């Protein structure tokens, strides 16, 4: 069992694709050690500007190039992935 | 918005791939080629690449430019560079600590740095591809070999975006191969996979241990100066003696004709990969005189038999490197365009005793063909 794993499938699933939850919640499935993401309250996550504006920062934080033979590569790829399938569900709604 | 393609950039001859529709694409240039020389032409009135570029070597041999990824993150000083100038027909400089080609271009001396020289290639696949798309491209993954250091991978990066590209991620050869073939994909226990990459002028052996999606380079071995082009070199030897015996006249002093000879000789050598002999016709060779000839498989492959069969050190040495034994590597990878000599295969197939070999996407495309898919992910547009 993968305990980091575990945590990370289980915010996936708690947040069913709602781009906002996840983003306002990503702070407490990074690694230990991730030093750049300051969490984000739903007050910043309102227009579809703010939630485009705080995604790009998202995903560059979490990207699978930079996580590239690091410790924690798996989980960054699992968060990365869900960001991109919530942010085109969230592009479809419209 | 538009798809983002996998570029290999590779030391000879590059490729492009797309992944759409659930497919990859690697996609043929306007002369019909899937894979494109790493050259480029300087002349009086244009600028030319690829094809074009490598067509015209023998009229302009001082300003055509290949091997630039030789020179690409390296100081002017560095060993490789001083040893390689030595083969090269164009200019190399020094302009404060960097290598710059120097050449005639529109009658005007110009210089050149790697990546920038680099970047007119990648151009001409950027092309490519949007002339297939029909629509521009921006987002690449371009591939870089595993033993690149951050000097090398930053100036391939910086080589894209000179070509006005956004460079998703800079990628290793081998592993986009094993990508190529959804050896990443794979659950279970870790895998061992072997990376036999023989190309126009290097030879690269990787072992890679893939577990969950993530990779890691075991052991790398090779030969940076080993590759299709001295296959080509033993042919044009062969042809020299044959030419002064049948003519009484020596060509080995006339740039043009051996240019020629080695053109012929490399068209011939493609055809000995799916049969046994190949005809050479060369119009007006030498001071007046038509060389016709013939070559089967069998010469070609004894003209070349010591560094086929030296091919397999750099196998045991990555193997031993990597503290594997041969049995215990489970995915054997044939990469780079002279991997589809007959000889080849079986002198490696033989070594690993029969086991089969992974080589249903074209070897010298694998490595685009890997980027592409790994492009499309990086993009959000795979699974
Ligand atoms: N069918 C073939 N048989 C033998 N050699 C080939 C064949 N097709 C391509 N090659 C050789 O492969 C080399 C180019 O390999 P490629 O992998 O495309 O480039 P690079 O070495 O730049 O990665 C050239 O020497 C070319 O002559
Ligand atoms: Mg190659
Ligand atoms: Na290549
Ligand atoms: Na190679």
């Amino acid at each position: 069992m993968d305990p980091e794993k575990l945590k990370i499938l289980e915010w996936i699933e708690g947040k069913e694709r709602n781009i906002r939850a996840l983003l306002s919640t990503m702070h407490t499935v990074l690694w230990a050690g991730e030093t750049k993401w300051k969490p984000v309250g739903m007050a910043d996550l309102v227009t579809p500007e703010q939630v485009k504006k705080v995604y790009r920062k998202a995903v560059l934080v979490v990207h699978p190039c930079k996580a590239t033979g690091q410790p924690y590569e798996q989980y960054a790829k699992m968060i990365f992935m869900e960001l991109n399938d919530a942010w085109s569900e969230f592009e479809n709604q419209g | 918005k538009g798809p983002a393609v996998g570029i290999d950039l590779g030391t000879t001859y590059s490729c492009v791939g797309v992944f759409q529709h659930g497919k990859v694409e690697i996609i043929a240039n306007d002369q019909g080629n899937r894979t494109t020389p790493s050259y480029v032409a300087f002349t009086d009135t244009e600028r030319l690449i690829g094809d074009a570029a490598k067509n015209q070597v023998a009229m302009n041999p001082t300003n055509t430019v290949f091997d630039a990824k030789r020179l690409i993150g390296r100081r002017f000083d560095d060993a490789v560079v001083q040893s390689d100038m030595k083969h090269w027909p164009f200019m190399v400089v020094n302009d404060a600590g960097r290598p710059k080609v120097q050449v005639e271009y529109k009658g005007e001396t110009k210089s050149f740095y790697p990546e920038e020289v680099s970047s007119m290639v990648l151009t001409k696949m950027k092309e490519i591809a949007e002339a297939y798309l029909g629509k521009t491209v921006t987002n690449a993954v371009v591939t870089v070999p595993a033993y690149f250091n951050d000097s090398q991978r930053q100036a391939t990066k910086d080589a894209g975006t000179i070509a006005g590209l956004n460079v998703l991620c800079i990628i290793n050869e081998p592993t986009a191969a094993a990508i190529a073939y959804g050896l990443d994909k794979k659950v279970g226990a870790e895998r061992n996979v072997l990376i036999f990459d023989l190309g126009g002028g290097t030879f690269d052996v990787s072992i890679l241990t893939i577990e969950d999606g993530i990779f890691e380079v075991k052991s790398t071995a090779g030969d940076t100066h080993l590759g299709g082009e001295d296959f080509d070199n033993r042919m044009v030897n062969h042809f020299i003696a044959e030419f002064k015996r049948k003519h009484k006249k020596d060509i080995s002093e006339n740039k043009r004709a051996v240019r020629r000879l080695r053109t012929a000789c490399e068209r011939a050598k493609r055809t000995l990969s799916s049969s046994t002999q190949a005809s050479i016709e060369i119009d007006s060779l030498y001071e007046g005189i038509d060389f016709y000839t013939s070559i089967t498989r069998a010469r070609f492959e004894e003209l070349n038999a010591d560094l086929f069969r030296g091919t397999l050190d750099p196998v045991e040495k990555a193997l031993r490197d990597a503290k594997l034994d041969k049995s215990q590597i489970h995915d054997i990878v044939l990469v780079g365009g002279s991997t589809r000599i007959p000889k080849i295969q079986k002198l490696l197939q033989d070594f690993f005793n029969g086991k089969e070999l992974n080589k249903s996407i074209n070897p010298d495309e694998a490595v685009a063909y890997g980027a592409a898919v790994q492009a499309a992910i990086l993009s959000g547009d795979k699974s």
